[PDB]
């Protein structure tokens, strides 16, 4: 029987291959009859103007509603016809399209992939019927407080930089967006350096390679030149936005320093970190006897419904903290537990922890790339942001280096002393002030 | 709809390190808490006295 | 082709130590968030979606 | 008795507290000279006499 | 270049236990213990008792208290989850290789010896309460339980969830006694993934021979049909329309699947407007705009429920419902192509590969099977058993569905959601 070790260089290396264009194809050949096929763009709404925010989020909307080869429904119609799911996504930085289909069905998937990316018929009957949906999106998510703190905490985070703004964009950007709007925007960001066609499952490197030089043939390569611009700063501020609101049953809270972006090192020891708080929910079971003594406390005392670590990431910068949900009463409470833990750990983390937190983080990461779609998803975006595939070998090596002291350490750099971003919404009279929560962030012991 | 939520501008109010949306703000962090510190460091000092 | 719940349809709640509570089968609700109007709490008296033990670096 | 302390984290516990207890005494050791001057304890370095 | 695979191992004992393994090189591993033992052998004096047990899969044991348990398994970043339906329970636990056999004994443990103390059943009650209240959020979750209590006067009734008189009620005797008389080796069946058959065999030996409980799949799920309404102004009508179809394994289980393919199941494009699905383009082409429709379908060891589920504004329900029903009609009356079954077929056959892609759904699939049908069906024949289906087998299955005694239920404002009497 092998072991976990062994097992890690198992895993068949990610081929990645570069077309005339600057379109990095990039497969992950496993034995199932399944796989999923995407294109990952670097294209979100960190890059977007103000007067333009909302227009991926827009394009997204028209992505799937006709192409020129294939006219307003006859998309669906291929799809559904061969049984694949073709769905789509979109970050502040990122945007993707995937098809999860049949092994046989690659050419197909990848030919269509093709279509949508390049030639969409932004047809102006429905550009106009998607601004009445989007509206409504909108209000939808609206109702959905958790959606809304993270909007909040990035608008307040971020305050005057690109990255404050939301994807979707603000109603008044919804209904007056043209068509000129959304063809510039692509242009200028649907580009093959920009792109990934990546997948996942029963296929071999080449048939990739000749699909995407037979279907993606035809950008950037009489292109480029003068327009391209990269991506600026963006400051972190620190500071508070409440949004009080007693008609609302519980309170929403997110609180985060700013973390480093996505290429640096020290972000596997924020997750080692994050780990050992870890989560919580109030349908866990096992309450009083959780390892995370956040968790712990919480489930005791009833401190609240949930909650949960986080560690974003953007290009050079991002949101590393907490979020949760809870009682009127429990803010306070909660938020000295929950800074309790963070400098517990810039101060005093101890061994046993530190290697729970890893053990966790290697389940983590093992259990999420599982299926074809997760690791199709993975091959995308890490070409996107590390400019390679990350073996789990690799990762796993980067974990295993983790101990106490670089706990304490990377922990201190990030957190101790450091002003938060907070964001509140709910029932949220006793949300500490601004300073309390400020001086909750370094402690007189130490 | 919560995505019309602005955010008032504050450069009225913060200081120069910080008026910069294109960079970082980890750099003036170490100064601007140093002058604050310094100047509560100070007063205790005198306070002592 | 068995797996009652899988062959989608009748429901399947789980319970779990770290991970969180889920009852979930087949029945219409997707394309009723196309042509919309479909709310949703965001967590009034709840728990929370998507559910965690899953992360990168 | 009293000893459910002893252990390879307490005494990891001790260890990332130690140069703040040795460093936090000598706030209070400096803190006593200075407060009943360099006769009372601690006599020494460029202060006079 | 993959490694080339392996094959799933397969074996009955003699005392009726099976176990089932893949060795997939994988890091992780995965373990589950699938047991007959859902709701549906609960009775009228002890409804409830499956959920409070699924509930207490971290309570002390024999070997391993509470603490242990929590603290020995977030340890290794493992998990232990329990997952119930009408037929089945079963308890899975993961992590990584290297910790198998740790996640085995406590497996065993929480299994096969549980004590359900006194003190520690009672603070868990009101979780069923929590947990419940989580559920029932989804208003598919009142209408699909209330449509089975409406179908069945018998065991596939009972509720997933505990009903309210009982919480706080189930006993720690009848834990126990549900234990000793479900979780028994010939109800049982030890699925494994990345662990070898040896071991998982000699755990069987060794640990899994338990019996002296009950004997097959049931009490026997007597059809009745009926109809269950929740008034509740939601906006939103949900409605179950449904009619008894057949037992999953039975070849006419397969062309009900094919029919709910035809009809319609979930989406297969984000925001779109689901050309290939029959019922929506039927209801939508009379009823403008916020709705839903899908075919429903679920099969069971000895009964099998088929039909469609309804998402409307209250005043469109009548029209939703009606379109939708009048869909099935025309099926059954032969306006059935074959391009159309053909579509379904790969809309079907895509669909199952596609739920054991991953370790998560490839093992519930096989320990559904164990159970189900002591044996493990390739993808290569499930889609061959797919394929025999023809189109007068679906033609068929619609037919049923249209002039079987019908069973529904439904929620929100129902004063325009027709009675049954009125369809």
């Amino acid at each position: 029987t092998a072991t976990y070790a062994q097992a890690l260089q198992s895993v068949p290396e990610t081929q990645v291959s570069q077309l005339d264009n600057g379109l990095r194809v990039a497969s992950e050949q496993s034995s199932q009859p399944t796989c999923t096929v995407g294109v990952w763009i670097d294209a979100g709404s960190r890059y977007e103007s103000e007067k333009n925010n909302g227009a991926g989020y827009f394009v997204e909307h028209l992505a799937f509603k006709g192409t020129k080869n294939r006219p307003g429904n006859a998309l669906e119609k291929e799809v559904e016809s061969m049984g694949a799911h073709l769905n789509a996504y979109s970050t502040r930085e990122h945007t993707a399209y995937y098809i999860k289909a049949l092994s046989k069905d690659l050419p197909k998937a990848v030919e269509l992939l093709a279509d949508i990316v390049q030639n969409c018929s932004l047809e102006d009957s429905q550009i106009e019927k998607e601004r009445d949906v989007i509206l409504q999106e909108l209000q939808e998510n609206d109702t959905s407080m958790r959606d809304v703190v993270f909007n909040y905490l990035h608008a307040t985070a971020f305050q005057g930089t690109p990255l404050a703004q939301s994807v979707e964009g603000p109603s008044e950007n919804v209904r007056k967006l043209s068509r000129a709007d959304l063809t510039e925007y692509l242009s200028r960001h649907y580009k093959a350096p920009r792109m990934v066609l990546a997948a996942a499952g029963g296929l071999e490197h080449r048939q990739l390679l000749d699909l995407a030089q037979k279907h993606f043939s035809g950008l950037s390569g009489t292109y480029d030149e003068d327009a391209v611009p990269t991506l600026s700063p963006c400051r972190f501020t620190g500071s508070q936005i409440c949004h009080r609101e007693d008609g609302l049953p519980l309170a929403h809270v997110a609180i985060a320093v700013e973390g480093p972006g996505w290429a640096h090192p020290d972000n596997v020891a924020l997750q080692v970190a994050n780990a050992i708080i870890g989560h919580y929910d109030c349908t866990y079971g096992g309450g009083a006897h959780l390892s995370s003594p956040l968790a712990s406390i919480a489930a005791t005392n009833k401190l609240c419904q949930s909650f949960q670590t986080f560690n974003i990431c953007y290009a050079d910068t991002g949101l590393l903290g907490a979020h949760f949900v809870c009682d009127h009463m429990s803010i306070d409470d909660m938020m000295f537990v929950l800074q309790g833990q963070w400098m517990r750990l810039c101060t005093s983390a101890t061994e046993s922890e530190v290697l729970r937190g890893k053990n966790l983080l290697r389940n983590a990461l093992v259990s999420h790339l599982d299926g074809t779609t997760p690791v199709c998803e993975d091959i995308g975006r890490s070409l996107l942001t590390y400019g390679r595939r990350i073996p789990l070998a690799e990762w796993e090596s980067r974990i295993a280096e983790v101990d106490a002291r670089v706990v304490r350490e990377v922990c201190s750099k990030y957190f101790y002393d450091q002003c938060p971003a907070v964001a509140g919404f709910g029932p949220i009279e006793q949300l500490p002030d601004y300073n309390r929560i400020r001086s909750g962030m370094f402690w007189l012991r130490f | 709809s919560h995505t019309d939520i602005k955010v008032p501008d504050f450069s009225d109010y913060r200081r120069p390190e910080v008026l910069d949306s294109t960079k970082s703000s980890k750099e003036s962090s170490e100064a601007r808490k140093g002058f604050s510190y310094l100047v509560t460091a100070t007063t205790t000092v005198g306070v002592a006295y | 082709m068995l797996s009652v719940a899988a062959r989608s349809g009748p429901f399947a709640p789980v319970l779990s130590a770290t991970s969180r509570g889920v009852a979930g089968a087949l029945r219409p609700l997707v394309q009723a968030a196309v042509p919309a109007t479909s709310e949703s709490p965001v967590l009034d008296l709840k728990r929370s979606v998507l559910c965690r033990e899953s992360l990168r670096g | 008795m009293l000893t459910r302390f002893l252990g390879p984290r307490y005494r990891q516990l001790a260890r990332n507290w130690v140069p703040t207890a040795q460093l936090w005494g000598a706030v209070g050791a400096v803190g006593l000279v200075s407060a009943t001057d360099s006769r009372l304890i601690l006599d020494w370095v460029p202060t006079i006499n | 270049v993959p490694p080339h695979p392996q094959d799933l191992e397969f074996t009955r004992l003699p005392n009726g236990l099976v176990i089932a393994s893949l060795e997939n090189y994988a890091p992780a591993s995965r373990i589950g213990l699938f047991i007959k033992a859902g709701s549906r052998y609960e009775n009228s004096n002890n409804l409830g008792t499956s959920h409070l047990l699924r509930l207490a899969s971290s309570l002390t044991t024999k070997g391993a208290s509470s603490f242990k348990i929590t603290r020995g398994i977030e340890a290794v970043g493992g998990k232990l989850s329990v997952t119930s339906t009408r037929e089945n329970m079963a308890y899975t636990v993961e992590c990584l290789r290297d910790d198998v056999d740790i996640l085995m004994e406590f497996l065993l443990n929480v299994t096969t010896a549980p004590e359900f103390r006194r003190w520690e059943v009672a603070a868990l009650q009101p979780q069923l309460r929590i947990d419940k209240a989580v559920a029932l959020q989804n208003p598919q979750a009142h209408v699909i339980e209330n449509l089975h209590a409406a179908a069945y006067r018998n065991a596939l009734a009972n509720s997933l969830y505990c009903p309210d008189y009982r919480i706080g009620k189930v006993t720690p005797v009848e834990l126990h006694d549900y234990v000793q008389n479900h979780f028994t080796s010939a109800r049982m069946a030890l699925i494994g993934l990345g662990v070898s058959h040896p071991v998982l065999k000699q755990v069987a030996e060794q640990f899994l021979n338990i019996r002296g409980g009950l004997g097959l799949s049931g009490a026997k799920a007597k059809y009745h049909g009926g109809e269950i309404r929740e008034q509740n102004g939601d906006s939103l009508v949900h409605a179950a329309l449904v009619a008894e179809s057949a037992a999953i394994g039975s070849a006419e289980a397969n062309a009900f699947s094919v029919l709910q393919h035809v009809l319609g199941a979930g989406p297969h494009v984000k925001r779109g407007s689901n050309a290939t699905s029959s019922l929506y383009q039927a209801v939508a082409k009379g009823v403008h705009q916020p709705f839903d429709v899908s075919a429903f379908n679920a099969s069971y060891s000895d009964s099998g429920l088929f039909g469609f589920y309804t998402i409307s504004q209250a005043a469109s329900a009548g029209d939703v419902i009606k379109a939708a029903y009048n869909q099935v009609k025309t099926i059954a009356q032969g306006n059935l192509s074959n391009p159309d079954v053909q579509a379904a077929k790969n809309k079907l056959k895509a669909g199952y590969l596609m739920s054991v892609e991953s370790s998560e759904g490839f093992l519930d699939e096989v320990g559904s099977q164990a159970l189900a049908a002591g044996s493990y069906t390739p993808p290569s024949t499930v889609l061959q058993q797919i394929d025999a289906v023809a189109d007068a087998d679906v033609i068929n299955a619609a037919k049923k569905f249209v002039s079987g005694r019908k069973s529904m239920a439904a929620s929100g404002n129902l004063g325009h959601t027709p009675f049954i009497d009125e369809l």
